[PDB]
DNA sequence: TCTCGTGCCTGGTGTCTTTAATCC
DNA sequence: GGATTACACCCAAGACACCAGGCACGAGA
RNA sequence: GCCUGGUGUCUUGGGU
């Protein structure tokens, strides 16, 4: 409803299914090339076209609409852009299992060291589980200590050893053992020679290795291209009014562009290959604490300022992280706080909601042939006197704010419009005492307004909610629809919850004074 | 395919508090948007009140499609479910 | 589900064998060597 | 190309429309929708097959809006045109750069390199024609051609014809 | 828990995950399969047909 | 839009060339394979129409729902009038006036006979019907993909559709 | 030769501090056996050494507080060796960008060079304010826009041959600055032109306010909303704000609280 | 609205009550799909009414869903870091 | 500019002790200059929404590095009532 | 009038060595 | 011999890059 | 003559 109105057919989701993004799709969903570390154009307005904040990602403007989809910046939802790697790297989050996949197949053709004819071999391959199936089957051709040319007949080998592979922070290294002993010689395994290796591996063994040639092909581990995410994911701040500092990823970024190019400065000219390594390797760095900045054994990527960069991993774990702190719970409207006083002359279900509080807190009622002459008086009285209304809500959406309406006695209500009326007497709300404990720490009462500022509840709730009157805050939340008051009502209300399933008795009873006093 | 037949039907024959809490809401919201009601309207003019008036007297025109674990169904009209 | 993880839970927050939440802690952890 | 399809098309019933007649209106409601337009995944549809007898199952209330949402399954008369059927037709205009011809509900255009050299346009003849000695290609004249491609806009679908080959033209 | 090694080890398996689950639905903002929301209700035109005709959709 | 039996499409590894339609080489499409299903699950044959038929089909729906919109009370121009709106009037008129123009058998005595002669892939079996054609030379050139398959009858089939075929 | 790595920016200096070593040393009884040493621009942290034995590289730098302790030094293949002293534009009517002054960023053409060679006469659009705000910077420079001597003439310019104009004491030649620079303040290489250069080349609010009527009578307030026939007075006197008709108001004005006559 | 509320909730089986909460009642958001390859890559100007997906070349086979804001901007990390997460809106087993 | 009312500052800048003010109600006035008229943005301060009360002195002076430099006390009276806390 | 020195602003880039218990 | 685990909500006051090089302006000879 | 944006990251002290 706060949605224009789209022909495309609303659905909601049923499944969710995760993989990898393959180099050539990300390609397909971007809408620019990004090459250039430099933001501004030239520090003279209007950011520069093909550099981090090229118009074409999207808006975080109010003035100035997208030029991919013409809507404004509330709707808009970003677009991706990518940069292309001069070389291919690691993705950091995934070099345990890269390393896994190497004990397994051969370092040369890349098929799967053991067949259906191993007996124990054949077993594995039945399990039905992905996981388990591919450590089974590592679990067997870990022994297995040379990729045979030769069936145990040529079963597409190539005879070679193969190595012991190690790692040695974002490095891999591999020992081979030439062919009693002699010297074997461990060359660094970079990301490009392993990168070749793994497009030559079969579907079939691509299967038995529990990947997925749709959704996880085994050579998208390797990153070739980068996806640069719009910047709704990295907005700016402004400091002191004019000053504006950016978003550690918007640094980050400009560190792995800059970092590009010098890859590209390299391979032309001067090179003296040692320093093809420790420029390459820097490449590898900052794209891996720019996903991940909790590499064990080594030290942090740092801000100029001396702190840790947040990098994305640390974006989503941990209490105030994507998961737990917005996804799992997150802030809500409509919603009021303040502390709880006692009153014997209230009703059990009843709680009383102080004047100011129920001035700004508002239910949208729609307007029947029922109701149609009760609403206009609220109308009439607007905002300031109670009780009264805040908004007209159209069919269309657009809201007529009552504080600014000069012309509020010349509004005539249709059918099917909305009011948001001020709380009143009898609606239901539900109440909330944190820590909540147990579900009678959430049961809803029906307002009573009255003056006075403190929250008032009949004093026989305060042991299912263990509170008193000490200090203790408490939190009113209101439902904002015609299907919610009617759920609040007829499951969550307070003479429902006399009796807890907890023990099969009561939780409330005559208290203190009152208990003291019938005795 | 999915459906199972009227003679059939194995759940249990009274609405659960569940189902009452979702019809009344449910018809409520269709009535405060202008849906022909099917009883009297006396001096009981509140959205809510006028639903809980229907499941009184047996009038609520809804089926409860109640998904049973391997995803059929038994629909139940409202009609005829015993409500306490 | 939830309400035999309240109903449980919610008496323990005021509450030679070990007893109470250390024994309590045990049982969960499914420790191998218990005290 | 004529086809039946058992086509369905998802309509959402303000809550306000609940009465009696509620099916007779969605009978109505649904062929005001479907009849006459295009699409490019099946064609043209032409008319919806037993339209007043049509079964529309049960309606699923949409949680949090009150409205109600029906699975109206149908079977109707779709045409759709297709690349390599050779198709009959009636020319629509005649110009410098080919000609137009209506196959039923849409307009094919088969440009001039596509069309034999002994084929002249005649402005001069009244009326004006395509001509030759024992053929004649005026508005009305049966021709034969064959559509070589088609191009989807969802809206209207457009299809590219040719006369170069053996035993198309008039007959 | 391990929250960032399950989503990276779900995508190099390629997991589906079928919806079911009440914590699933939560997050996505839809119509969780409990209490309330473990049903559909859908219109009973059978018993619409007992009212007057003067009621009727046009 | 408007949706149909056919569902899903998910992806798959191996792309497909054999979806482009040519009615040539077969290839109607994802959502006019050979076997279809109904509303009910049920297996069901592509239903390919010839003129003739389409036209009794149709001219009969529109009539008998003209007659049901008169409570239960021929010429084409007549019968596009039931349609609502201009631009359902235009493609239903046009619709008839072309099949007017070309519909050889234009009633159903005929129309049965030719259906009992022609009732072998279904999409061929309604291409025959739908291009008159003189001697089997002109029905495998135009419709190239009779070639190899060995079992004529086309003459007799040709012959009967020109003698059903009324004087003009 | 012997790659070292060291401190960052002080290359230059480890390559000082290994020749005063060797000259100090040459001719005694411990000579530092190494030939010479070089640190290349391109190559940042890294200095060269030449010298036979590993165990000079060792003495070179030994208690050189720029360079680091880990055992890093690598060797350096023949192959490799001329690479790494490899030594290695600009022509009149061609683009440069300039690096420096209100003018950074900016494309210009390069007209001329000095016979030293040392600085090019630059054709630029000109970014002028004809003495507007007299009695600069690139964060607050002038948009660009060509030399206009009318408007000089007008405003605020020495006239010196056919379209040749010394306006502040600056050169402007058919509405272009001619203006020397550095070379090694220009930009000739990899210059991307951009889209722009493609381009180119109520009367009662808030006033005093006394109430004549009802149980608020003589408190001084102001009008916080006047939005129709109720006014919104914030009371001076408690700390509310309250709904009150307009009869029941005296506005101050020149002479006393007067009456709705104002 | 913290994890101890939302479970309360539950325990209540007040289903609907809690969708409404932490949808309407703050950060709810509509984004579009493709019903091909299920990612959030459509390009929707809905003034000029035309949809693509320029990956899948659809423009027929598109659906708009509801979800929190919250949950857009974690698929679009989670994509920022090669991760594909894929809203299909039908089953299949 | 912000929404609230202006009207209280004088011509200095600074509003003047003795002045009622509420939520809102701006009390220093300051501008900062928007780089490349009409070219200046607010960075005014406003009262704190959830309080009233009287200016009661304002102090002008100075900083260490010579820019002029303000701050205004504001004074009112909290009357105990019900929710207020106390303890023996 | 010219040259030298000092101060301010802008751009680019780091490094002397110096809290405790559990399982997997 | 490695990390990961370690109640919930809420209030409020108190803070912010460094060094080097180049260019421009002012003062003194 | 409708729209109408004021920061963040920490640390410390507190409330139940
Ligand atoms: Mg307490
Ligand atoms: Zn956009
Ligand atoms: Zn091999
Ligand atoms: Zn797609």
């Amino acid at each position: 409803s706060q949605f224009p109105y789209s022909s495309a057919p609303l659905r909601s989701v049923k499944e969710v299914q995760f993989g990898l993004l393959s180099p050539e799709e990300i390609r397909a969903i971007s809408v620019v090339k990004i090459e250039y570390p430099e933001i501004m154009d030239e520090s003279r307005q209007r950011p520069r076209e093909g550099g981090l904040n090229d118009p074409k990602l999207g808006s975080i403007d109010r003035n100035f609409k997208c030029q991919t989809c013409g809507e404004g910046m509330a709707e808009c939802p970003g677009h991706f852009g990518h940069m292309e790697l001069a070389k291919p790297v690691f993705h950091i989050g995934f070099i345990p299992k890269i390393k896994k996949v190497c004990e397994c197949i051969c370092m040369n053709c890349g098929k799967l060291l053991l067949d259906e004819t191993n007996p124990t071999m054949a077993q594995a391959i039945r399990i039905r589980d992905p996981k388990k199936r591919f450590n089974a089957v590592w679990q067997l051709c870990k022994t297995k200590m040379v990729c045979e040319a030769d069936a145990p007949v040529s079963r597409g080998g190539c005879g070679n050893t193969q190595p012991v592979v190690r790692k040695d922070g974002m490095k891999l290294w591999g020992t081979w053992k030439k062919s009693r002993d002699a010297q074997p010689e461990r060359k660094l395994l970079t990301p490009g020679e392993i990168l070749n290796v793994f497009k030559h591996i079969s579907p079939e063994d691509c299967f038995r290795l529990g990947f997925n040639e749709d959704y996880a092909r085994p050579e998208w581990m390797i990153i070739t291209v980068l996806p640069v995410p719009p910047p709704q994911v990295r907005p700016s701040i402004a400091m002191d009014e004019t000053t504006q500092g950016q978003d550690d990823l918007t640094h980050k970024l400009s560190d792995i562009l800059k970092a590009n190019i010098n890859v590209q400065k390299l391979e032309m000219d001067g090179s003296p290959q040692h320093i093809i390594n420790e420029v390459e390797q820097l490449l590898q760095f900052h794209v891996a604490t720019y996903m991940d900045n909790d590499i064990a054994g080594q030290p942090q990527a740092l801000q100029k300022s001396g702190r840790p960069v947040k990098a994305i991993r640390a974006r989503l774990k941990g209490k105030e992280g994507r998961l737990r702190g917005n996804l799992m719970g997150k802030r809500v409207d409509f919603s009021a706080r303040t502390v709880i006083s006692g009153d014997p002359n209230l009703e059990l279900d009843q709680v009383g909601v102080p004047i100011s509080i129920a001035k700004t807190l508002s239910y949208p009622e729609t307007v029947t042939q029922y109701n149609i002459h009760r609403l206009t008086e609220y109308v009439r009285n607007g905002p300031n006197e109670h009780p009264g209304a805040k908004y007209v809500i159209r069919d269309n959406g657009d809201r007529i704010d009552l504080r600014y309406h000069k012309r509020a006695g010349d509004i005539v209500l249709q059918y099917g419009w909305k009011v948001e009326r001020h709380l009143m007497d009898d609606d239901p709300v539900l109440f909330n005492r944190q820590p909540s404990l147990h579900k009678m720490s959430m049961m809803a009462h029906r307002v009573k307004v009255m003056p006075y500022s403190t929250f008032r509840l009949n004093l026989s709730v305060t042991s299912p909610y263990n509170a008193d009157f000490d200090g203790d805050e408490m939190n009113l939340h209101v439902p904002q629809s015609e299907e919610t008051r009617a759920e609040l009502s007829q499951l969550c209300a307070v003479p429902l919850q006399i009796v807890s399933p907890q023990s099969n008795k009561p939780v409330m009873g005559i208290v203190q004074d009152t208990l003291c006093g019938v005795r | 395919e999915l459906a199972i037949l009227k003679e059939e039907r194995t759940t249990t024959p009274y609405l659960t508090k569940y189902e009452r809490a979702r019809i009344l809401g449910t018809r409520a919201l269709q009535i405060s948007m202008n849906a022909p009601v099917l009883v009297d309207i006396e001096g009981e003019t509140d959205p809510l009140q006028i639903a809980m008036k229907e499941l009184s007297q047996r009038k609520i025109p809804l089926v409860i499609r109640r998904y049973l674990p391997d995803g059929s169904y038994e629909d139940w009209g409202c009609d005829e479910l015993i409500v306490d | 589900g939830v309400i035999a993880a309240q109903s449980i839970g919610e008496p323990a927050t005021q509450m030679n064998v070990t007893l109470g939440v250390p024994r309590l802690k045990e049982i969960l952890n499914v420790a191998k060597n218990i005290k | 190309m004529f086809f039946l399809k058992d086509l369905s098309l998802i309509l959402t019933l303000h809550p306000s429309y609940f009465g009696p007649q509620m099916n007779q209106y969605l009978r109505e409601k649904l062929l005001t929708d479907v009849e006459g337009t295009c699409t490019g995944q099946f064609g043209y549809i032409v008319t919806v097959l037993d339209g007043m007898n049509i079964d529309v199952g049960k309606g699923r209330i949409i949680p949090g809006s009150g409205s109600a949402e029906f699975e109206v399954k149908y079977r109707a008369v779709v045409w759709k045109p297709f690349k390599g059927e050779v198709v009959d037709a009636i020319v629509s205009n005649v110009s410098p750069i080919g000609f137009f011809a209506d196959v039923g509900p849409l307009n094919v255009f088969v440009s001039t390199r596509l069309i034999p050299d002994n084929l002249v346009y005649n402005p001069s003849n009244s009326p004006p024609a395509y001509m030759s000695n024992d053929e004649l290609i005026t508005k009305g004249s049966k021709v034969r051609l064959k559509v070589v491609g088609t191009r989807t806009d969802v809206n209207e679908i457009y299809a590219i014809g040719s006369i170069k080959e053996d035993f198309l033209g008039a007959i | 828990e391990e929250t960032v090694e399950i989503l990276f080890e779900a995508g190099a398996a390629a997991e589906l995950d079928d919806c079911r689950g009440v914590s699933e639905n939560v997050m996505l903002g839809q119509l969780a399969p409990m209490g309330t929301g473990a049903f559909d209700v859908m219109i009973d035109e059978k018993l619409l047909t007992s009212l007057p005709a003067d009621y009727a959709p046009t | 839009v408007s949706t149909s039996t056919v569902g899903a499409r998910r992806r798959r590894a191996k792309q497909q060339v054999d979806d482009e339609e040519n009615a040539t080489l077969l290839r109607l499409g994802p959502e006019f394979a050979l076997k279809q299903y109904d509303h009910d699950g049920n297996e069901h044959d592509l239903i390919a129409l010839s003129l003739s038929e389409s036209r009794l089909l149709i001219r009969e729906a529109l009539k008998a729902r003209s007659r049901a919109r008169n409570g239960g009370v021929i010429d084409d121009d007549e019968l596009a009038k039931v349609t609502s709106g201009a631009v359902a009037n235009g493609v239903v008129k046009k619709t008839l006036d072309y099949l007017n123009t070309f519909a050889r058998f234009k009633d159903e005595e005929t129309c049965t006979a030719v259906d009992q002669l022609l009732h072998l892939h279904p999409f061929e079996i309604a291409q025959l019907s739908s291009l008159g054609c003189e001697d089997v030379d002109e029905a495998i050139t135009l419709i190239p993909s009779l070639a190899a398959k060995k079992e004529v009858n086309l003459q007799r089939i040709l012959d009967e559709l020109n003698r059903l075929e009324d004087p003009y | 030769i012997w790659g070292v790595k060291v401190r960052l920016g002080k290359e230059k200096d480890v390559v000082r501090q290994i020749l005063k070593k060797k000259l100090a040393r040459e001719g005694t009884k411990n000579p530092l056996e190494i030939y010479s040493a070089f640190q290349r621009d391109s190559f940042k942290g890294h200095v060269y050494i030449e010298a036979r034995k590993a165990e000079a590289i060792n003495d070179a730098l030994k208690g050189n507080v720029n360079v680091f302790s880990n055992n890093s030094k690598f060797l350096v293949g023949i192959v490799e060796y001329k690479d790494l002293l490899r030594p290695v534009k600009l022509t009149r009517g061609s683009y440069v960008r300039v690096k420096n002054g209100k003018f950074k960023g900016d494309l210009a053409q390069v007209d001329e060079v000095l016979e030293n060679g040392l600085e090019a006469r630059l054709k630029l659009v000109p970014r002028l304010d004809y003495g507007k705000d007299l009695s600069y910077t690139s964060k607050f420079r002038p948009a660009q826009r060509l030399f206009s001597e009318a408007e000089a003439r007008v405003h605020e310019i020495r006239r010196d041959r056919d379209g040749f104009v010394t306006y502040g004491g600056e050169e402007y030649y058919e509405g272009f600055l001619y203006k020397t620079f550095r070379l090694q303040n220009l930009i000739v290489n990899s210059i991307n032109p951009t889209l722009n250069e493609l381009s180119l080349f109520d009367p009662t609010l808030n006033k005093t306010v006394k109430i004549r009527q009802g149980g608020y009578k003589g408190k001084i307030g102001i009008v916080k909303e006047a939005n129709g026939d109720r006014f919104r007075v914030e009371l001076h006197n408690p700390n509310k704000t309250i709904p009150i008709p307009c009869s029941f108001l005296l506005i101050e004005s020149t002479h006393g609280w007067v009456p709705y006559e104002d | 609205f913290g994890e101890m509320e939302r479970d309360c909730m539950i325990a209540h089986g007040a289903a609907g009550f809690l969708k409404e909460r932490l949808m309407e009642a703050s950060d709810a958001f509509r984004v579009h799909v493709c019903g091909i390859c299920g990612l959030m890559s459509v390009i929707a100007n809905l003034k000029k009414n035309q949809f693509e997906c320029r990956s899948c070349k659809n423009k027929t086979n598109i659906y708009q869903l509801h979800i929190p804001y919250a949950a857009k901007l974690l698929f679009q990390e989670l994509m920022a870091m090669n991760i594909a997460p894929r809203l299909y809106t039908e089953r299949s087993g | 500019l912000k929404h609230g009312t202006y009207e209280k500052l004088d011509e200095d800048g600074l509003i003047a002790p003795g002045v009622r003010v509420s939520g809102d109600d701006i009390i220093i006035g300051k501008t900062t200059p928007i780089p490349p008229y009409h070219t200046k943005r607010d960075a005014s301060t406003p009262l704190r929404s959830t309080e009233n009360g009287i200016v009661d002195q304002v102090l002008l002076t100075t900083n260490q590095e010579g820019l002029k430099f303000v701050k205004v006390r504001m004074r009112t009276t909290k009357v105990p009532q019900i929710g207020d806390k106390f303890a023996s």
